[PDB]
């Protein structure tokens, strides 16, 4: 039951900072390319897909 | 100025342009910003684009390049002469442009800048730059012709 | 020269000078002395006058300014011209003083520093300037308006 | 430029000299070089020779003072004056030395360096230098005159 | 004519000469003599120099430069002008000659082949070259300046 709860645990820390890393590194990618363009129609469905 | 080269150690290495409020610079090119203004900002990444960006101080907010996307077929300025563009592709003649160059701005007829050259192709008689730019809706685009390499 | 203005990133807001072999400089200016000689000198604290001391490189002790206590009724001159002194007030006209002049010194008819501008008090026709000065017995006293602001 | 200053505190307190592709300047003289590349390269000590020394930039190894070890009886020349050389010793007119000028090579009749000057000795008629020069196998030797005073 | 060009795809890659009866090349020159007479000659790898010779064709005889090993300090000729010999080195100023000209032959006053060039150095103003020469006792040598680049 320790080793099973020890590794349960690791696994849910390693994934979720693996899935927020992606999402966030997601959004990054996503914006940066409307950052470098102030004069852009940034379309409302993107702040609601991307962030 | 719109143009501050950036100095690695004593020589030019780049330059670092300001536009619409955001200065940028090449990615790959390593040194301080030969302004003591620009150097103090803290420029984030964008691996996309090859480039880091940041915003300026409000002194010279009042003075940055003006953004446009409106890019027809034609001559264009830029620091060593004129530019052309056809194609969607940027080319000038062989001979102008070369290591250092990366990060120079390319405007209009009025004054507007449409692609930043961070590189090109070295080709026999011209050359085709590797530009930063906008497309028809104004989203941030980065055009590398197959064989440019970085100024 | 004899002043050197205090830059923090890359502007001048404030200047430091040079007073009968000491460097003066305003303790709400941050920032560093646009100098290389008198910039390596580590300044000691004045806050009950808002001022930093450091002594003058043996090789700069020479040429600094003098001072001196008396100050008779007049006219007085600084940087940016006239100063009237009367009434125990340094004042200059209306708009004539701001934000920046902060640490720059006036003098006399003679070229002596009779005081060191820290701040100063908009009035209905004059602006009071919030100086550190020497009384009649020479002793260092800061003599400040009400509700004076840092410059 | 061959001959760049040494400043330590902002004065000029030394030479260091760019002879025979290779930077020669005085071990007593402690300060950066004038050039910013040759003071980023790293020197090597000679303590037997009173100089330190090391390899120069790219750009400076033909840019540099070709050296002679063949100094007859004759006249040669620096920045203080002339210089006479007699019965084997640097001797200039009295008081035409002093305090700062370590490391300016002699030059001869051609342009090329003959010795290097680290000090002298005043004799009440003429003034003998303590040089670093080359003796008629061409290895590098060092001449002072008793007492003399390191420059 | 007594010096042949070496082409691989029509481009100019190095020149063959004829000097003491032998024909010289360079290892790194790669392509074909233009002259039929010396392309067809077996040649010799002698990496220790890194040249090519073989025996000059009885009809090709008559087309052979004579050499020397008395090279004293001076300046020479070549196919880009004068070059310039000194400290046993040889010197040509900078953007003077470059890749492709490997294998001209440098002749003295009276017409003498005294060195072969495989490539050289930038320094500053002037660029150092490799050569091929004979010693003082007229022994093939090759002198290669540190970094040399093969031209």
């Amino acid at each position: 039951t320790i080793i099973g709860l020890c590794t349960c645990v690791a696994i849910i820390m390693v994934s979720c900072v693996t899935s927020v890393w992606l999402l966030c590194r997601t959004r990054n990618l996503c914006i940066t390319p409307y950052k470098l363009a102030p004069n852009a129609q940034v379309p409302i469905l993107l702040a609601l897909l991307c962030c | 100025d719109k143009t501050f080269p950036i100095m690695l150690n004593g020589q030019v290495n780049g330059y670092a342009c300001v536009v619409g409020g955001r200065v940028f610079k090449p990615l790959h090119v390593e040194g301080r910003i030969d302004n003591e203004q620009l150097a103090a900002i803290k420029l984030k990444k964008a691996s996309i684009y090859d480039l880091e960006y940041g915003d300026v101080p409000q002194c010279m907010k009042s003075d940055t390049l003006q953004y446009t996307s409106d890019k027809p077929p034609g001559f264009y300025n830029w620091h060593h002469g004129a530019v052309q563009y056809e194609n969607n592709r940027f080319t000038v003649p062989r001979g102008v442009g070369g290591k250092g160059d990366s990060g120079r701005p390319i405007l209009d007829n009025k004054g507007r800048v449409v692609a930043i050259v961070l590189g090109g192709v070295n080709e026999g008689s011209r050359t085709a730059l590797s530009v930063v730019t906008w497309n028809q809706k104004g989203v941030t685009v980065k055009d590398t012709p197959e064989g440019s390499e970085p100024w």
